[PDB]
């Protein structure tokens, strides 16, 4: 009788018709667009968020969504240029088109357990001295904003 | 209570249990970009002038929430870099021997970070065709979040490291645990059993060698009742289990607050731009319009200055865990609190929906009994030979050697004591003399 | 209210499977109400004889945002006559009477409850199967027991469930012409008769008064079952009434006949926030009133009828100024 | 009746500032019982 | 009547919010600095918090003196040396 | 009541923006007082 | 009064006429035109 259905949101979500056949009601939905662009190439690959490839080389449907004219790499790097979310990486050629890197998972050294009383020990011989850099921001630049001028532009009706 | 005598009173227990503290670090947050033209104007060119004359707000919009989801990918390729091991030992079944590592075990993800996930309520993320879904299915739940984004036009993007990696580095932690902490440093791994590392740990804290060998079976046993109770863990009591939730919450509420913002009329005749436009004259529609357009502007600005604070405390926090990694789980940790309550013995980490769950096992003094103490031994005949406990002290039984965590006393010998310079609190013996003063 | 009673779905928008918070007209929580109950009249064997009634007509109560019946409360269940104590018959479901005045009439006795200018009257007609809704001016008639008419302790239309009431032969105007007797119809703007199917079910009546017209909402037409109120009925009256009057029924049965009728119980509206609870239905079976105390204002904060344990809290408390202060200059 | 038409802004003000007094009640009570000691030795006048 | 001219304790009755109280009673958390100050004295005897012996204060003293690296002879013939700074340092703290 | 609402919106937007200015505040103010806390717990087991 | 000096300025912004020691900016000068310059061609 009320014909006209909303949600908690208060969107309408339903509708009743003249006929009396109910239809749902979804508003039109956005396809949610971002650009994955490196600037040595000055080259973008455009990505779509969620979005089955049915809606959009062609596209290549991927774990984290659809990306239009994707070629995939087939290899793997554990470096990442772009990340594109899950294990997905967004690499450039080099200029060509970007490629599809899955990130590969660095292996550690496997030294295996002895049943024994005797144990396998992994031991460097040689050894390499490297310097790693960190910065920590102990101070800002100290800021004292006149309020009077910026408000009012020295105007007296302002003040 | 203190005794007015050169004899002091210790308070040392007769018996021990194991107990597993739970910890929760949120290290992530959900990475959240908004798009400003659909969500303040709803596709309608005369918001969009009027938005022209504040200023370019839709492009900073979108730059500033890029800017913290990108923040967010360093933070996590930072954290996960420190918790891999250099070198780690192959996980097999039955890993741990006596122990039962079997939840920790990967089944992949372990059963136990398999479990807190299923036990945890989330929104089904559906990456990979989310969109197709929430109009085929409807609402997922009601007032789902997934499909009200797709709505809005807001997107949630997805994490820096996919489910597999993230187990992957968990599991060579899991293996590395026994071989990093036998020895200083990381240069060398030994690969050594489980059960070994935990009766060296156990040296550490001050139970006896003798003590640990007759006790093994029944230390295992413990540390096995301790897993189980962490298996069953999982409660609405537990407060580590509600703080996953409350990540989750805090991520869906963000999601919620543009649905009903959007709703929110602002003063506006009506929450649609559109239904003004049939309403009112476009002049007087203008002025509706544009409190809609002020509603909206200060509700995306507010919601990334929140995504800006919310990804600043979950980088500080994801520094916390990898401090908490390397100090706990990849070596025993002298400081006290730090890790598990009582004296740390070893923990485990297995990942979490925005951040890593920390599993420490702890050991717990009980039933404590006095027993009468002497700081040092010094022979009558000799003043200067003398000897103080090492991780131990001296105790009437006549003087023995326990063991600072586990009372048991037993002979004194010269691997148990320190030779010392002679003191006046340090009793002299003419009886009985123990062997490293026997000089 | 946690049983939905007195509860009016909103006339806009129907809310399906989702608990929100709606401002509405609507009855207090835990309010008794007023109540009338409409008694046969005295009779001698097989005929009927004086009328017996409270004198409701005399009583005036605000019109105020309007006020929800509750119709069959009792009906269905053992009982006594009211007439009687001695008489026992099973209770039936009866149909209220209600007239409304923008104004109120002085009677040439003097009695209250004669409405000046043109008055609301919504009469059940028939035995209940229709009701009879009209806007019109109300004239006394100076016969004896009228109000105009010396000797009237009040007015009260009366029906026979002997004759009135036959399988054979039903009067849809027999209770409209008592009506004339007490009171004569003069210049009536409208007639209006909505035909109500005979039930012993709990019935909910409705009336408010909105720029469009005064709004009927009858519980029967669309959720009897639910007992929520749905318009049925639409009146063009343009004048805001301030007064309105219930109008005593006396029923004409046989002292043997003489049977018990269940109570009616009016209960004001007021503007109140509501948190609903709405089914896939969309009908509301469960609701909070925040005015009624701490509790019930924490459920509609929260918006929750079922919180998880907690301190929260709720609005202060706040006094209200007994009167106005005024000072003088000197 | 104007704030309505905002939104329900008095009820999210009160739940908001109840759950922060909540959280440091919690706070306070995991700090207490990191400082609290399993065993101790009675204070005496003249201690020290 | 309020205790201060403009009480912001006042203020907040007129405006109508409150100011709740603190989880713990003055009284219970004195209780908790109490135990702290007598496990202090001998808490710190080996590793590890399974044991608790009950040594004099200045007994620790003398063990963390001797940890730092001043040397057991010279502790000893300072005993009195050592108190009596530690007491001026503490005096000085009364009126910090 | 048309331009009593006017008058009256400043004074609700204003109270409004305070109570969310307060609410905001007193959650910085707690999560500060939490990470305090913490290093408290820290400098009790590490110092005292 | 604030005209008459910065320190008078200091003292109206604090709204203290004792304040504590301490170093407090203040409205900056602000520089007035003695001249008003009307290129136009009309």
């Amino acid at each position: 009788q009320q014909r006209f259905v909303y949600d908690a949101y208060q969107n309408l979500v339903g509708y009743y018709s003249d006929d009396g056949n109910y239809y749902c009601l979804r508003a039109c939905v956005s396809v949610p667009v971002s650009v994955i662009y490196d600037k040595e190439t000055k080259t973008h690959a455009t990505l779509f968020g969620s979005v089955a490839c049915e809606h959009i080389y062609g596209p290549l449907q991927t774990p984290v969504g659809c990306v239009l004219g994707l070629v995939n790499s087939s290899l793997f790097v554990e470096d990442c240029k772009l990340p594109l979310g899950q294990s997905l990486c967004a690499l450039p050629d080099t200029p060509g088109e970007m490629r599809l890197a899955s990130i590969a998972f660095n292996h550690p050294i496997q030294v295996d357990q002895l049943n024994s009383s005797y144990f396998k020990l992994s031991i460097p011989t040689n050894f390499s001295f490297g310097v790693t850099q960190e910065y920590i921001q102990t101070t800002i630049q100290k800021v004292t904003v006149d309020c009077k001028q910026y408000v009012c532009n020295g105007f007296q009706k302002c003040e | 209570d203190q005794l007015n005598s050169s004899y002091f009173k210790l308070s040392i227990p007769t018996n021990f249990s194991f107990g597993v503290t739970q910890e929760y670090i949120q290290t992530t947050i959900q990475k959240v970009t908004v798009d400003c033209k659909q969500y303040v104007c709803n596709g309608f060119q005369k918001c969009e002038q009027l938005l022209r004359e504040y200023g370019q707000f839709c492009s900073k919009i979108n730059q500033a929430l890029h800017g913290a989801n990108l923040r967010q990918d360093d933070s996590v390729r930072n954290l996960f870099a420190s918790v891999k091991s250099s070198q780690s030992s192959p996980i097999i079944p039955g890993f741990g021997g006596d122990f039962n590592l079997t939840l920790l075990e990967p089944v992949a993800r372990s059963a136990i970070e398999d479990l807190l996930f299923d036990k945890v309520t989330i929104a089904d993320p559906g990456y990979m065709q989310g969109y197709d879904d929430c109009m085929q299915q409807g609402p997922a739940s009601a007032r789902d979040l997934i499909c009200a984004q797709y709505v809005a036009g807001y997107k949630v993007l997805p994490p820096l490291m996919d489910v597999n990696m993230e187990a992957a580095y968990t599991s060579s932690l899991l293996g590395s645990i026994a071989g990093v902490g036998w020895t200083a440093g990381l240069s060398s791994f030994a690969a050594i059993p489980f059960a070994q590392s935990i009766f060296y740990r156990l040296n550490g804290v001050g139970i006896t060698q003798q003590v640990l060998s007759e006790n093994q079976k029944l230390i295992a046993n413990k540390f096995n009742q301790a897993l189980g109770a962490m298996q069953t863990g999982f409660t609405t009591t537990n407060e580590a289990f509600q703080k996953v939730q409350d990540a989750v919450n805090n991520n869906a509420q963000a999601l919620s607050k543009l649905a009903s913002e959007l709703s929110n009329t602002f003063g506006a005749i009506s929450a649609s731009i559109g239904d003004i436009i049939q309403r009112l004259d476009p002049p007087e529609q203008d002025a509706q319009i544009d409190r809609l357009i002020n509603g909206r502007l200060t509700t995306l600005n507010a919601f990334v200055a929140q995504q800006l604070v919310r990804s600043e405390s979950a980088a500080l926090s994801a520094q916390l865990a990898k401090d908490k990694v390397n100090e706990c789980v990849k070596a025993q940790s002298k400081r006290s609190g730090f890790c598990g309550q009582g004296t740390h013995i070893v923990s485990f980490v297995v990942n979490a929906p925005n951040g890593l769950y920390f599993m420490h096992v702890g050991y717990y003094p009980s039933n404590h009994i006095e027993v009468v103490s002497a700081y040092g031994l010094c022979d009558a005949a000799n003043p200067t030979n003398c000897i103080a406990p090492v991780n131990g002290y001296f105790i009437k039984t006549e003087w023995s050697y326990t063991g600072s965590s586990f009372y048991a006393p037993e002979p004194i010998t010269s691997l148990n004591t320190k030779y010392v310079a002679p003191q006046v609190t340090y009793q002299n013996i003419s009886t009985n003399l123990p062997p490293p003063l026997l000089g | 209210v946690s049983k939905a009673d007195g509860i009016i779905y909103p006339q806009g928008r129907t809310y399906s499977n989702i608990t929100i918070t709606y401002q509405g007209l609507f009855p207090y929580q835990g309010d008794h109400g007023d109540m009338y109950v409409y008694s046969a009249g005295h009779a001698t064997g097989t005929t009927p004889q004086k009328l017996f009634v409270a004198n409701y007509s005399q009583d005036v109560k605000q019109f105020a945002n309007g006020f929800v019946v509750r119709i069959g409360a009792a009906a269905n269940s053992t009982g006594t006559v009211i007439i009687s104590p001695s008489t026992s018959a099973t209770i039936r479901k009866i149909y209220p009477a209600f007239m409304l005045g923008s104004s109120v009439g002085n009677f040439s006795d003097g009695k209250m409850g004669r409405f000046f200018n043109h008055t609301l009257v919504l009469l059940p007609d028939g035995c209940g199967t229709l009701l009879r809704a009209f806007y019109c001016i109300l004239e006394p008639r100076s016969g004896n027991h009228c109000p105009a008419g010396n000797s009237y302790t009040s007015f009260a239309t009366y029906h026979t469930p002997a004759t009135d009431c036959s399988d054979g032969n039903y009067n849809r105007n027999a209770s409209l012409n008592s009506f004339k007797e007490y009171f004569n119809l003069r210049n009536c703007t409208f007639m209006y008769t909505y035909n109500i199917t005979e039930d012993e079910i709990l019935e909910w009546f409705g009336i408010t008064q909105t720029a469009q017209g005064v709004h009927l909402f009858s519980s029967r037409y669309v959720d009897l079952y639910g007992g929520n109120m749905f318009q049925f009925a639409t009146l063009p009256v343009y004048d805001t009434i301030k007064y309105y009057s219930i109008i005593p029924h006396s029923i004409r049965s046989i002292q043997s006949d003489r049977k018990a009728w269940a109570a009616f119980y009016v209960y004001k509206l007021q503007p109140l926030t509501f948190l609903l609870d709405f089914s896939v239905d969309g009908y509301i079976r469960r609701a909070i009133d925040c005015g009624f105390n701490d509790l019930s204002q924490l459920h509609c904060s929260y918006e929750s009828f079922d919180v998880e344990s907690g301190v929260y809290s709720v609005s202060s408390f706040e006094a209200k100024p007994s009167g106005s202060v005024v000072e003088q200059a000197e």
